[PDB]
């Protein structure tokens, strides 16, 4: 299948490079699929230039696809990801929290439920602390407690918040033995390091590629199921080069070049990292601008040009350990009257 | 003589689904204790 695949991966790496640009030495963790899905959901309500900019910014080719085909593709992906599974836990949900008095088109609420699985929950944003707790509780529930305070500030004049979450919990195909985890150096720079629990595996046959073009080593560690982790280890002082060359083409070349190798020893830290982002700057850099201004056209939501985006926020957490990985994220689109 | 792969400096991690070709999560670890 993989209809959304090319746009979603182009968007992923465009987003990654912009996130790094803001703080080039910080940890990064985000779900591009959560952000793409939240913005596709937003585009369900958008018209005219507001709509064109969102779909173009999500890296779709608007001369060869329709908005209807895009929404149907997200609907199908959501159904695939949420199907019952015993191998791994994977869940994605969408919701809208809306001021009760705001008139919504029946077409919009019906399409949001049918395509994105989104209910519409009456929310009193004038009681801002209560509205924030409710939205954060929805996200906490969807992420099994891992994304706790997605919404920090919430304007009492907010009219609607669109929310996406993703939850991922998987076991390694080849789990690490905690008896082989030992505190070891992690070099923050060539001459500075800290101590971290370093997991290890011995005589491990996995997909491997030494990339001499980008001075990095790539390995694939599978989960149980159809999911895997691709790990890329740049040589010292080659991280910036690898980052600059990230792209759909580079990812495809890596995948095409992996070959099985019996690794003598693999060392991987046990770690947990978290990041939260205000995505306004990056979305504007990607050309999504009218949705934020007083020219916003979200008239597919209400039937009138009476709404505009105020903020898009994202939070994500990644936890890597001997038995597997837990990762979760959520995206919220805050919308005011116009 | 066998290759050693030692993730003891900054690295990238991409969580992918081979079936849907989705990137679920993208990460750079510059400090596991940051
Ligand atoms: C770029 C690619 C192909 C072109 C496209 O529209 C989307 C993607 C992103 C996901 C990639 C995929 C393929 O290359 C196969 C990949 C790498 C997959 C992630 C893991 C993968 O399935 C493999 O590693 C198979 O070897």
């Amino acid at each position: 299948d993989r209809g959304l695949a090319s746009a979603n991966v182009d968007f992923a790496f465009s987003l990654y490079k912009q996130l790094v640009l803001k703080a080039p030495d910080k940890n990064v963790i985000f779900s591009p699929l959560s952000i793409s899905t939240a913005l596709a959901f937003l585009s369900l309500g958008a018209h005219n230039t507001t709509l064109t900019e969102i779909l173009k910014g999500l890296k779709f080719n608007l001369t060869e696809t329709s908005e209807a085909e895009i929404h149907q593709s997200f609907q199908h992906l959501l159904r695939t990801l949420n199907q019952s599974s015993d191998e791994l836990q994977l869940s994605m949900g969408n919701a809208m929290f809306v001021k009760e008095q705001l008139s919504l088109l029946d077409r919009f609420t019906e399409d949001a439920k049918r395509l994105y699985g989104s209910e519409a929950f009456a929310t009193d944003f004038q009681d801002s602390a209560a509205a924030k707790k409710l939205i954060n509780d929805y996200v906490k529930n969807g992420t099994r407690g891992k994304i706790t305070d997605l919404i920090k500030d919430l304007d009492s004049q907010t009219m609607m918040v669109l929310v996406n979450y993703i939850f991922f919990k998987a076991k390694w195909e080849m789990p690490f033995d905690p008896q082989d985890t030992h505190q070891s150096r992690f070099y923050l720079s060539k001459k500075k390091w800290v101590m971290v629990p370093m997991m290890s595996l011995h005589h491990l046959t996995i997909p491997y590629f030494r990339d001499e073009e980008l001075s990095c080593t790539v390995v694939q560690l599978n989960y149980t199921g159809n999911a895997s982790a691709l790990f890329i280890l740049p040589d010292q002082d080659k991280m910036e080069e690898v980052e600059a060359m990230l792209s759909r083409e580079t990812l495809a070349r890596w995948g095409d070049s992996l070959e099985f190798r019996e690794i003598g020893e693999l060392y991987l830290p046990k770690f947990s990292i978290s990041r939260d982002y205000n995505l306004n700057d990056i979305l504007l850099q990607l050309g999504i601008e009218e949705a934020f201004t007083s020219k916003a056209d979200l008239s597919g939501i209400t039937g009138a040009r009476n709404l505009a985006v105020s903020q898009v926020v994202h939070k994500a957490v990644l936890d890597v350990f001997e038995e597997g990985t837990e990762a979760s994220a959520a995206t919220a689109v805050k919308i005011t009257l116009l | 003589t066998r290759t050693i792969v030692r993730f003891n400096r900054p690295f990238l991690m991409i969580i992918v689904d081979h079936f849907t070709w989705s990137i679920f999560f993208m990460s750079k670890v510059t400090n596991p204790k940051q």
